[PDB]
């Protein structure tokens, strides 16, 4: 994906911080399932 | 008096061709929304494509 040329740099931010929350939290339970198996 | 009145009634009036240059301001914005998100798909699809 490209960044929209409309995009609002506070609407893109918000969402960037929403998604890295997002990711944030399947790091931690992805690697705690790791955990799991070793 | 009705001079006056008319006059206020100029004036409020235009206070709103201000807003009415707003919303051109938003409807240039929304051309150019669609036209670069078209010639992104566009040139997404021919990185598929290919």
């Amino acid at each position: 994906i490209g960044i929209n040329e409309s995009k609002l740099l506070e609407q893109l931010l918000n969402e960037w911080v929403s998604e890295i929350e997002n990711q944030t939290k399947n790091f931690y339970d992805q690697a705690k399932t790791i955990f799991v198996w070793d | 008096q009705r001079i006056m009145d008319n006059s206020q009634k100029l004036g409020k009036l235009m206070d709103v061709v201000v807003k009415l240059n707003s919303q051109q301001n938003a409807l240039n914005q929304c051309i150019d929304v669609v036209r670069d998100q078209q010639a992104l798909l566009e040139r997404s699809l021919n990185a598929l494509d290919s």
